[PDB]
């Protein structure tokens, strides 16, 4: 009841193969109650937790419209991740509730969006981008640009190239490219050489940005030097965490003067932060 | 709040009749001049006037090792391992030490209650001291030396007997109860108090403003002596463990033998040990000794806007228990320039 | 059934005896077959396909170097268990060699077998996961068993001695008497065993993996406390011996 | 938080292009020696280094007379007189008034925001200065020297120009609109800034620690100080009009000339005028000029448990600003003991 | 709405001569809405706003149970009160929302009651005791001692000598007396001399005391030496108030230690906050 580390029971629907090295699950809450309330704001994660080995982190990348049921983008990178990975469908695993604060989709209501994913981080800009889709109505046009290095590893790609004409069709402007893959029949080059062709007007523009830190700094310099507003720009970064509720300390971004914790400041932040504190990147 | 006399022939008596309450937890001799929070059995062994204990008053709240849950695998489900405990009474917590436990309340008591934090903060009850300083403490530097809240008794040293200021709740009937050994206070020990206090208050070591470290430690980040004081340091994290007001810890999974049953523990875990700052891939968010180094110190020089101290109380544990005694206050009065003075 | 097999090479069988001194082992029947363990079990296959094999001791003879390969060849998990087989153990310990102890201690006399420099098992065969201690902890082997008995492995783990020293409430001994206590570069898991019991750390379980075992403040210390140079490098290596990590970064701190 | 410095040639510069933005509240001189926020027009009327200002800046947030309601007794309704207001920039708030003002925020805006101070708090820029203390400031007694949070832009004065700290969003978008006329700072400029930190730390006239005031005050509630500074007191409420921490106002309903056309209005009221703690029958409950001269004193030496900082912010202003001349530090080591030193 | 100064019209639905000195009024909101969601705690007072004159504090004294009515015991003492006692029923004032702390009859459940009230502090005990009627299975035998000083003085007589024969088969003890006349034809007496024929056991009972606080020393001894709890007394005082919301700075009481206000750390208090903050009485 009371208890902030309490879990909750789920069990895996399906397993979809993304990649060779990343696996899509869909889940959904065994007790009912907990299935007709749970909801969360696009950019929110989940203390996945496999019973014996341990508790990760995975950022939801599902509609927090269909209640009940939410997806996690998981890589075999090490111990709980190989023992998640072989989990089948119907089976049991206790996950506990929303932490952190997602994307600011609340105050984006009209303007143009500039979602730009890079290597892993595309799952909580997927998350974005379907809720921007199911209340196409309250924005205008939208660029998701989602980019890989090895040429297989775009994540989605097939659900993008086959939503690429009703994209084309509702003002949406979806691009992927690779960085080190010039054999890949596809668009080579880095995302801030196709952010410059962005149909986004500049003034009006709110960007969403996620994945590796190494490349913040050119794309936060693509952007500013495009005119785009760097009061509407979010980025996502990622620590060690195991608690999610602010207690773990293994979280501790910035500063003496801004000593930021991702589970409360976070995970989505503002460009003025990123700049304001350096070591964030 | 009431101030009440107990004159020092009373003292033991009412400690005996404090016992009657619960458990009483009182700093005790465990080496030559090591002291530590140990349970009372006989109370003529308790230690007024000691310097610092080897392992903060947090232990009885924030436990060094507790067990949250116990599991089984099959029917996947976490029991948690809570037990009643029954009203303690910790006898000898520092200013400084209570302005810890203030500070971890702060942390654990915000927005998520931890359960475990909370039900033995709900049912503990903290008699405050006046310490004497010694070559370490500086608690007057990060303004630790008195507090208002938090302790429902609060004896002060006098020469005829200990003052005793209420305060808080249950203090009150602590008092009226045992009221037959208490006194009453005129100015005569009034006097006498504040002359201890003001002795007190003369006796420190280190009197200078530190209001500024916070802003200059980000100017300084890359100053050799963190990378001298990092080659010196030894990272065995007591700085850490021993400290009041470190918050972090590991959590851990232990699977029986049956492979069916288990439990997962909880223990503090420092900054200077390898797998805190780890991500997948091997990468290190502060890979280096001398990167470890810095966060420890930039983080405990942070800012606490819920009440306006920053996380260090100025024990000086880190820097006395330290065994390549390695300086936290001239470090840091090094960052200041007090010690080198070039620029 | 995961298929467990005990390896005995030269050992003091501390390993074998502390596993066997643990009650737990009767739930391990259950869950678990074994295949090899001589001193327990009498129709142990000593050549049978294996899942995890359970190393311990040391090599010091030809023939344990070709039981340690016949062993890789049969095993999917090697696990390296105790001092002895993690880091070559006290059976290391002196850098002499081996014609000299052997005329130290037999003389000139002549055995049939073939004897050989005590090493450790990670100079032959590649071991995956280690179980440290002299002997190993009761809790180190309840960890280890049941995590590879739910099909995952156990961590490496980088904390000192000095952790449970600290939770536990034992006083320093570093900081008191100065002891030579090797507690800051030694890995967890006995719960402060020696300085509990008021007696300096000797290097129990080994050196701090991963390039996380500052071994020169640690000599730097030592050295303020008035030990000479030789004193320090010999009150380390006494489990540590095999390891070029130690004497450079000794003779660094007293270069 | 990012360092620009704006060199001194560009300061008017940046002031005139900060006039854009809205109305600047700056420091300008009223009187030979008095200085107020008045609204400025020409920039080089701006006093840049000044003592205090006679009226605190929290006339902008809390009004010294504000209409609450205009009403009409016939259908009776009560009709709040709200106007919009543009974005106004405060410059040259000191810290100790950055402090008042986070205090008047923690008193303004905890479970009953008043619209009125949130609506004017909500679009105000504070900038802060670093003053510099004449023989009236002792700010580090009450722990008010540096400001962490509640400035945008904080300048810092510096040889070559001013060290220009920003802390909020606003800012950063102030500064980055004429990052032209700004620079990057070194370390030339930092060693600059920490030796004008050290001067204006050792500048100070008082240097002790104001531990035990709260407690020692309620023993000491029968002093004949107390008796001679009221005699002494002219109570004309100067001491509180111009505090920057004084909550207390004053309700008077004012009826127009016929009927119906009515104005609440409030103003600020002080503790020494009779009518602050009335009640009916003519019974007052500070009756004496010394019962309301002690209650003021232990007004603002009480204790905000939200920013553990003493509701007095050490500004001076009622020690400067009494006509009396009556001390408000001297009456306060008056009781502390480092002024008497009798018992 | 976000404004807390705002109040809400409220027609005098009919006036009740309590006394010379006293008038009791019967109140409900104007609007509908207002009505059926207005609730307050037994002891919360309300800010009573003349238009055009000023506001005045006046503690509720009716059953929070009957929900859009709610009863002010005033006495003309002032300028306000004044106006206030030529207001015909019907008429339309405006009135605040209830505010501070009122007496904790949610945690005295079970347990026996011993309602002391002197002077004008009737009627918020008059509230607890109403309170504890409409609710009499949560509480056991109770004692409402009400006393005045000039025998017509007494608040409530008549209604509570009417419920006295039933009362008395309730198991509640209702007392009345006066202290300085002699003439009136019934109990006399200080209203400390007749708490030893209470009925509560002391062991188990909770005390709630209002009135003039110059005999709240003496009410405290007698209670106390009689063996009743000092943890279960809870007390009334009041101070100059004019915002009733924490601003105003007039309601001021006790030290630098233990500074409160009683708008919101009151208007009940606890017994070892009046011993442990002298200057309260
Ligand atoms: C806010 C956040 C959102 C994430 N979202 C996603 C996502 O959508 N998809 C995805 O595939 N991955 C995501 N990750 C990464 C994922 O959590 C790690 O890959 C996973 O925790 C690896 O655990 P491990 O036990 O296999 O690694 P090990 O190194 O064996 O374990 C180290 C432990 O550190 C903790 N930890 C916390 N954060 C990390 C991290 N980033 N990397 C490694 N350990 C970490 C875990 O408790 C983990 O068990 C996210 C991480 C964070 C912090
Ligand atoms: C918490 C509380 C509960 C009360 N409950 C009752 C009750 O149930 N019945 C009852 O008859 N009276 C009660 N009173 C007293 C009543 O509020 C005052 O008599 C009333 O304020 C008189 O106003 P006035 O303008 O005539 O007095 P004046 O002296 O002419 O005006 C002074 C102003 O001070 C303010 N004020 C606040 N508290 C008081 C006070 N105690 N006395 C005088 N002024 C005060 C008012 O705004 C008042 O207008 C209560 C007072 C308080 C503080
Ligand atoms: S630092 Fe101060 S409060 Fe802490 S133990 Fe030392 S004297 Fe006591
Ligand atoms: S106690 Fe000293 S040597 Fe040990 S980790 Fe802390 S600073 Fe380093
Ligand atoms: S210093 Fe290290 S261990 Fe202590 S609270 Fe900060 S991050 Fe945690
Ligand atoms: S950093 Fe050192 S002095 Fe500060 S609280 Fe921790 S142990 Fe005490
Ligand atoms: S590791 Fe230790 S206990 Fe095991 S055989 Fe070797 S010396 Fe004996
Ligand atoms: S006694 Fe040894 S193990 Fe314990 S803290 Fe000191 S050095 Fe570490
Ligand atoms: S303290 Fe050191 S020597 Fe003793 S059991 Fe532990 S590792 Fe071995
Ligand atoms: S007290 Fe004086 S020196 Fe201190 S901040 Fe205020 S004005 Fe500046
Ligand atoms: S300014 Fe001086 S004279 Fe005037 S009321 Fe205040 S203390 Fe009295
Ligand atoms: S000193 Fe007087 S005027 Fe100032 S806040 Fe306190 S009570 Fe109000
Ligand atoms: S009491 Fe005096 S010094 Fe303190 S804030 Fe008020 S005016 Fe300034
Ligand atoms: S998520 Fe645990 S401390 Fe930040
Ligand atoms: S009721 Fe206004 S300040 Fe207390």
């Amino acid at each position: 009841n009371d208890n902030p580390y309490a879990l909750h029971r789920v069990k895996v629907l399906k397993v979809y193969s993304l990649t060779e090295t990343e696996k899509l699950f869909l889940f959904r809450f065994e007790d009912p109650e907990l299935a007709e309330k749970w909801t969360f704001k696009p950019g929110q994660f989940v203390q996945l937790t496999i019973p014996g080995v341990g508790e990760v982190p995975i950022s939801i990348c599902s509609s927090p419209m269909r209640k009940g049921f939410f997806e996690l983008c998981i890589r075999k990178a090490g111990r709980v991740t190989t023992v998640v990975h072989r989990l089948k469908p119907g089976d049991t695993v206790l996950v506990r509730g929303p932490y952190g604060n997602g994307f600011p989709v609340d105050e984006w209501e009209g303007m143009d969006l500039l979602l730009i994913a890079a290597g892993l981080g595309t799952a909580p800009l997927r998350s974005v981008f379907l809720y921007a889709m199911d209340n196409r109505w309250k924005y205008g046009n939208i660029t998701f640009i989602n980019t890989a290095r090895y040429g297989k590893d775009l994540l989605f790609y097939k659900e993008l190239e086959a939503m690429k004409d009703l994209a084309e069709a509702e003002n949406v402007k979806i691009i992927q490219s690779v960085t080190r893959d010039p054999n890949w029949p596809g668009l080579k080059g880095r995302p801030q050489q196709f952010i410059v062709e962005a149909n986004t007007n500049p003034k009006n523009t709110a960007v969403a940005i996620c994945g590796p830190p190494r490349m913040y700094k050119s794309v936060f310099e693509a952007l500013i030097n495009y005119g785009y507003r760097p009061e509407n720009i979010f980025v996502t970064l990622e620590r060690r965490m195991k608690c999610g509720i602010g207690k773990c300390g293994h979280c501790n971004v910035g500063t003496s003067t801004s000593w930021k914790y991702i589970c409360k400041d976070g995970p989505v932040f503002t460009y003025f932060d990123i700049v304001s504190t350096p070591g964030l990147l | 709040m009431r101030y009440v006399k107990l004159p020092k022939e009373n003292t033991y008596e009412f400690l005996e009749r404090l016992k009657d309450w619960g458990k009483l937890y009182a700093p005790v001799k465990i080496s030559d001049k090591f002291y530590d929070f140990r349970e009372i059995d006989d109370v003529r062994k308790i230690e007024f006037h000691y310097n610092r204990t080897i392992m903060p008053p947090k232990k009885f709240f924030f436990k060094p090792r507790e067990k949250l849950f116990e599991f089984d695998i099959s029917k996947p489900e976490y029991r948690e391992v809570i037990e009643e405990v029954e009203p303690f009474i910790i006898f000898g917590v520092h200013a400084c030490d209570i302005y810890g436990l203030k500070i971890l309340d702060t942390v654990y008591l915000d927005e998520f209650p931890d359960k475990y934090y909370k039900v033995r903060r709900e049912k503990g009850i903290i008699i405050g001291i006046s310490c004497m300083p010694d070559e370490y403490c500086f608690c007057n530097l990060r303004e630790t030396d008195f507090a208002d809240d938090g302790f429902d008794l609060f004896f002060h040293e006098l020469p005829d007997g200990w003052l005793v200021r209420v305060g808080t709740p249950t203090g009150h009937r602590l008092v009226d109860k045992n009221i037959k050994l208490f006194e009453e206070v005129t100015d005569k020990d009034i006097c006498a108090f504040r002359d201890f206090e003001k002795r007190r208050q003369q006796a420190f070591k280190y009197h200078e403003d530190w209001g500024n470290l916070r802003y200059l430690l980000e100017l300084e980040m890359e100053h050799p002596m963190w990378d001298e004081e990092a080659d010196k340091c030894l990272a065995c994290g007591i700085c850490n463990t021993t400290c009041p007001t470190c918050r972090c810890y590991e959590v851990q999974d232990i699977v029986n033998l049956d492979g069916v049953t288990g439990y997962r523990e909880r223990r503090w875990d420092s900054c200077q040990f390898r797998s805190h700052g780890l991500v997948a891939g091997g990468h290190n968010f502060r890979p280096t000794k001398k990167d470890r180094f810095r966060n420890r110190y930039l983080c405990k020089n942070a800012y606490n806007e819920k009440l306006g101290l920053s996380y260090c109380v100025g024990c000086g544990r880190c820097t006395a228990f330290c065994p390549a005694n390695i300086s936290f206050v001239g470090n840091l009065r090094r960052i200041l320039g007090l010690e080198e003075n070039k620029c | 059934k995961v298929r467990i097999g005990f390896y005995a090479l030269t050992s003091c069988y501390g390993c074998q005896l502390q596993l066997a001194m643990m009650d737990e082992l009767l739930q391990l029947i259950p869950n678990a077959e074994i295949v090899c363990w001589f001193m327990i079990d009498r129709d142990s296959i000593e050549d049978e396909k294996v899942d995890i094999a359970f190393i311990e001791g040391s090599v010091s003879t030809e023939e344990e170097v070709e039981l340690v390969k016949k062993i890789r060849e049969n095993a999917k998990i090697v696990v390296a268990v105790g001092a002895c087989a993690v880091q070559g153990g006290v059976q290391s310990w002196s850098e002499k060699p081996l014609e000299e102890l052997w005329k130290k201690v037999y003389g000139d006399a002549k055995v049939k077998f073939q004897p050989k420099k005590a090493e450790p098992v990670s100079k032959y065969i590649k071991v995956d996961y280690n179980i440290y201690g002299c002997p190993p902890e009761k809790k180190d082997f309840l960890y280890a068993l049941g995590t590879f008995l739910i099909g995952s492995w156990p961590e490496d783990i980088d904390y000192p001695v000095c952790l449970e020293c600290r939770l536990n409430g034992h006083p320093c001994i570093l900081l008191e008497k100065g002891e030579p206590c090797l507690g800051p570069v030694t890995r967890a898991g006995c719960n402060a065993r020696c300085p509990g019991f008021g007696v300096a750390c000797i290097g129990c379980r080994g050196a701090i993996g991963y390039d996380v075992a500052w071994f020169d403040s640690l000599a730097k210390v030592f050295k303020e406390k008035g030990m000479t140079k030789e004193e320090i490098i010999e009150r380390m290596k006494m489990f540590n011996g095999h390891d070029e990590r130690v004497e450079k970064m000794v003779e660094k701190i007293f270069s």
